């Protein structure tokens, strides 16, 4: 004869839906602790900035510069407190600086001759006077000319490069003529291999910050050995620099969990999950070693005999 | 009878050392119930490695066990001064349990 | 098929024999068949058990504008391996359940295969899951069966007399 | 988890001793408990195993007919007794428990701690 | 492995007897066992029919322009979910027309195995799935060893003398 | 579960016999058994190799530049597609490899059940797979149990004695 | 009793990791010849041009015309030797042409009035003077005019057309007025069903064979009883007829293995692998009847039994 | 699908009675068919069942010895046969058909169509 | 691959001869072999096979105790014996060899390469 408990499990199987077993495993993490852990990765909490905020230069996310990471937790209430502005391909520039990992940020020389640079707007007020983005150089007429931009800069070192420019669009065709002179202005990027160009366009536009106007985010890619070439005869909001860019295990996450202290491999919106199941159901997102998502919410592993009460 | 084992190893430091511990086909190969233990002088022996491949919480990652047929391994990785010690391995033999001879681990 | 009972109360091992000789009633449990079983189940959730998973940076899930081709592509790609991996998760529970009752099954059939084969002509299988042993047994006796060192051949002239 | 040994002691050829091992820190009744020997400059040799029920006893062949084993699960204490000592007899004896978690209470196929010892020795 | 034929006939269940007595040859079909062989075949074919697939809105799958990349993945995707749904159907089916042939075999060793503890030392198999008793059997006999309440002790002696 | 070694040495099939009679120690090899194994296995083998796999373009697996959504798009679907074949790998190998030892197993115990009943009550199994026949018997007739001819009656009032 | 071999292997089941059998068969491929096979399939080395170069008609490359091809091999040295130029969608265009699987080429008769044709660079040397790209026809300005251009192409085949055509994008605003006539350019192509309007951007860009001026290659397809309207004022770089236009098994195949004479049903990058096994390790890409690709370094399946040596 | 009862009516103590359920709408020869008793205001009570070809016949240990059951699967009709007759047998009984369509034809699982019923009734 | 076969002649009835067959091309100790026969006219019927090892022969019932089987693997050579010749063995005998890779060595479930052929003959 064989053992019987008095408490068995119901575990299905081929033949039948339920069949009392002596004991079962759940093979299916349904629960979470509602916190992140930091730990064995590097979480880095966005609390009030966006990641396209904080790579531009935001004013009020200064602390994010040359900040690395090997998961950006952004928050719901992220707002955006400067010029307003759009990315024509927001997902793409999201996608590929969240797995740069590295806000790493060198300024290069650039010389521009005939127009004013540091320009700024009353929306983005660094401390009691007017600003603008850190990482973003607005251009101006200087006196009452604007002369044609033709600026380059080559590449020596062993990485890729990621410039980050713009073009404004005002409001009026006043402020066109009154901020550059050109009534048709037109902004061209182009490397050895790639040429983006972008001609701005007029138009009243819902009033953000007090301004009608809005900025166009463009980014470029420059290999090693190749060169980038910057021509425009208006509206330009220039690059200071270069974002070094790197490959490896970095993303992005949109949770509401508060961070905390412990070991956990895997982090979902709703909180890190233990690693020890195959097969989870807490959330479709996830970053690192985690258990695979499926639809049901349990699973059990007969670890024992059937269990009749009071082939063989 | 018992486990056969090594009368000593010996490797420099930062090198591998695999211990075997061959067994019956009603020991080693009829079960995964092996077992290494390190037993410092004078002191109580204590785990390092529980059924075949299995590691304690609190035991360095270099430790590593596997089985071939009727032989058990064990490699140390990294070795270092603090692994210089006696290690046994035990096994599960259908009615007794069987413990290795025990091999001295030296670090040159 | 013959056992229709699990004995409650055999709380060291999974299987065991109980007998009522001359002297009285007595229960044992069994250890080489218990262990095989546990054995295998062990080896069984370990092999499923493994975490190979290892994903850092996917595409994006969750959507909050309205876009066309490119969203609803990632909508599908997603849903179709939810579904893949779903379905995988339940074939898989059931393939290993079934498994597990056929082998603990057999474990006890092994057991009384050779149990029967040690009382070569000395007992008679009485229907359900019990031997009945036509000499005089002591304790020593039964414990030689459990062992495995029962001599057939002591007890066989006294066995085949009573049996015929 | 701690294991504490008692009992150790000079005991001349022939003669009997009891050791106890008294367990605090886990449920005594759900875990197997074993007795292992490593004689002075020697290696490692098993003696005896028992269930968490104690209804099932397991004892090697150099020990069987003269060491038993015994558990009183209300104590949370292990004993063992010793009833013919002989000259092989003279080592440090460890109280080990079961340290797995699956289905345990029938065997100790691994012992995660382990007490200091108790040395017990024979002579004239 | 001792059936070597199916008794084209048997209309009345999927496992029975058939006897020659010394009244005559008679016919019957086993009951217990033939409906716990369909329970089971029926509650695999329930496992297998649910329906749990629900989908509304999806990609589109037929192109009518030539377009690039874009047309070309919503191609691969919709090409890699069926090559494993497919291989999904066919391992599915495999597997449980596998089960179901053991089940079948194993139900008719099951009804031969109980049949054999119940005629204990009154008869010996004969190689094929049939008994040779050796002892009178009457109808009632018969009846006695498909219903479960043959006594074999009252047989016994005159079993035996014929036996030997 | 009975025998518990393998006989190197056995170089004309899978399964076999071996005697000790007076005239001296024989060895023999079973072909019904084994061919039947053998057909078994490689009817398996030919339905894994099947080659029903046949793409010609594709989606593009390797990237130079650095792109956005749709680049990562591509590589998730193409990851999602390797992970869901290479599990499909492991399962189906394990899966049809446990079918290739239970399959083994059971042709030994097949083979042993028939000769089992084609010496009817004139051996005795003897624990291991091992008969001892209670009869002189010659080469010849130790021929007959092999190919399937083996009277039991001319020799069973002389084994009958022996036995008891 | 059975067999048993001296010499078994290791094989995995569900029960546990490693059971000795009598002898295993690898299921997984994991070697290559490193070596593509032409006989079954119809192999072309690109061995100096890429698709687009030698559908363009590079000057180095005049051997590709008309060719057809069951599978294109793309090189890592293929280098471009003509004007700059670039194609806003690169994937879809190399995609396209590589399924159609012919680089047939069928030259129409294009009546365009008041501008000369055969215009070349000094990038594009064919032989010692200067040219162009075979399949593209540059026009300029004939005397001190650009005539606004209103060409028409019918269709009255039974296939799709694919026309390939440009716009040229000069450097400075001199170039432009020397070249044509209009100081803003615009090239407008459309059928009866769709439409394309790109309007030329001046602006300099990195030297590349002495041009600092690119091309935008473009495409179209007219489908049976449609009609193609070329309608530009400025920046035409014309097509000189049409692409034929088939579908089958036809892919494009970066690798750098040599081709040698044998019969190999798929191809792999890293070269021809044997298909009798069901799954495959050595490359994710591949062409043709071949196993698929798992992670997995080994599988092996148990043709035989326990190898136990000296239910049943 | 109509199964219609008759032969209902009253017999003394001991008596024989003997009920015919004409059946159309069906293939006869393919289900299985039963006979159910409902006394009057207590539960239902199965009573004897029967297989498509007639020759495997199931009867309730109340009623083993004494009430048979058969079929004309010529006439489609199925009958009852009352032999001995008790104080106990005053009941409605149903004639049902095996509702089932997987391997109809060797039990009655469960009953999808029922007659109206005929009461039989045994008194002084 | 090649077999070659000699020995074919006339022989009385009653009489006895000996065919042999030499292999060359592959290992003749891994396959096993078979003697295959074609009366004059009519259609094919196997006589014998062996395994690799010589061990294990098999006879057709027409053939079994009077033609026998057997090879010398040191010399690559295939030999069958005539004992008891009849009226009804007159044929061309071919030796055939298992063209199987999978187990060889154990029976040849079919035959890959034949020999050209030996003719015998029995007459007054």
């Amino acid at each position: 004869g064989h053992h019987a408990v008095p408490n068995g499990t119901i575990v299905k199987t081929i033949t039948d839906d339920q069949i009392e077993v002596t004991n079962a495993t759940e093979l299916v993490q349904s629960s979470s602790t509602g916190k992140i852990c930091n730990n064995p990765h590097r979480i880095l909490d966005g609390r009030d900035c966006t990641l396209i905020d904080a790579l531009l230069g935001d004013p009020h996310c200064d602390v994010f510069q040359d900040e690395t990471w090997d998961l950006y937790v952004e928050r719901s209430s992220a707002f955006s407190n400067c010029y307003p502005y759009d990315v024509p391909d927001y997902a793409s520039l999201r996608s590929l600086v969240a797995s740069s990992g590295t806000l790493e940020f060198i300024t290069e020389g650039f010389t521009w001759t005939g127009v004013t640079q540091n320009g700024g707007s009353n929306a983005c007020k660094r401390g009691p006077a007017s600003g603008f983005f850190s990482r973003l150089n607005w251009l101006t007429k200087s006196g009452s000319a604007y002369p044609v931009l033709n600026v380059t800069m080559p590449n020596n070192d062993n990485f890729d490069k990621l410039y980050v420019w713009g073009v404004h669009h005002p409001s009026t065709n006043q402020e066109q003529t009154n901020l550059y002179v050109q009534a048709s202005g037109r902004v061209t990027v182009s490397t050895r291999r790639s040429q983006q160009t972008i001609i701005p366009n007029i138009g009243s536009r819902p009033w953000v910050r007090g301004q009608s106007g809005r900025i166009s985010i463009y980014w470029t890619i420059v290999k090693p050995g190749d060169v980038l070439v910057i021509n425009s005869n208006g509206n330009l909001i220039a690059p200071r620099g270069y974002f070094k860019m790197r490959t490896g295990k970095s993303s992005i996450m949109r949770s509401d969990a508060p961070i905390d202290t412990c070991i956990s491999e895997c982090i979902t919106p709703n909180g890190s999950i233990p690693n020890d199941k195959p097969f989870q159901n807490v959330n479709k997102i996830t970053y690192g070693a985690c258990p695979k998502y499926v639809k049901q919410s349990t699973l059990k592993l007969a670890t024992g005999m059937r269990n009749v009460p009071e082939k063989a | 009878s018992a486990l056969t084992q090594p009368r000593s190893v010996s490797g420099s430091p930062g090198q591998s050392v695999t211990i075997s511990c061959t067994g019956t086909r009603s020991d080693v190969g009829g079960y995964n119930y092996v077992s290494w233990y390190q037993q410092h002088p004078g002191k109580a022996p204590k785990v390092i490695i529980y059924d075949v491949k299995k590691r304690p919480s609190g035991v360095p990652d270099r430790f590593s066990g596997s089985k071939s047929g009727n032989t058990a391994s064990l490699t140390i990785s990294g070795l270092q001064a603090e692994d210089e010690a006696d290690y046994y391995c035990s096994a599960f033999a259908g009615s007794h349990t069987l413990f290795g001879g025990g091999t001295k681990v030296t670090v040159l | 098929g013959f056992i229709e009972n699990g004995w409650e109360g055999m709380i060291d091992g999974w299987y065991g024999f109980r007998h009522q000789n001359s002297e009285g009633t007595g229960q044992a449990a069994d250890l080489k068949s218990t262990q095989a079983a546990i054995d295998q189940i062990n080896g069984k959730l370990n092999r499923v058990i493994e975490k190979t998973n290892e994903k850092f940076h996917q595409i994006e899930k969750e959507f909050s504008e309205v876009e066309g081709r490119i969203q609803d592509l990632e909508k599908y790609v997603e849903d179709t391996k939810i579904d893949l991996w779903s379905y995988n998760a339940e074939l898989l529970v059931a393939l290993e359940n079934q498994h597990t009752i056929d082998l603990t099954d057999s474990e006890m059939n092994k057991l009384f295969e050779k149990t029967r084969r040690q009382l070569r002509e000395n007992a008679e299988d009485m229907g359900n899951g019990c031997f009945k042993i036509y000499h005089k047994c002591d304790n020593a006796c039964i414990e030689s069966i459990r062992n495995g060192t029962y001599d057939h051949d002591i007890y066989r002239d006294e066995a085949l007399n009573n049996r015929f | 988890v701690q294991l504490l040994e008692s009992g150790g002691g000079l005991v001349q050829p022939g003669g009997s001793l009891r050791l106890s091992c008294a367990a605090s820190g886990f449920t005594f009744s759900t875990y197997a408990m074993s007795w292992v020997r490593q004689a002075p400059g020697k290696g490692l040799e098993w003696v005896s195993t028992i269930s968490g029920s104690g209804g099932s006893t397991y004892d090697a062949e150099s020990v069987k007919g003269r060491f038993t084993i015994s558990r009183d699960n209300s104590k949370n204490t292990l004993y063992l007794q010793m009833n013919s000592l002989r000259a092989e007899d003279t080592a440090v004896y460890y109280c080990a428990k079961e340290g797995g978690d699956f289905w345990s209470g029938y065997y100790a196929n691994w012992f995660d701690p382990w007490g200091q010892g108790t040395l017990v020795t024979v002579s004239s």
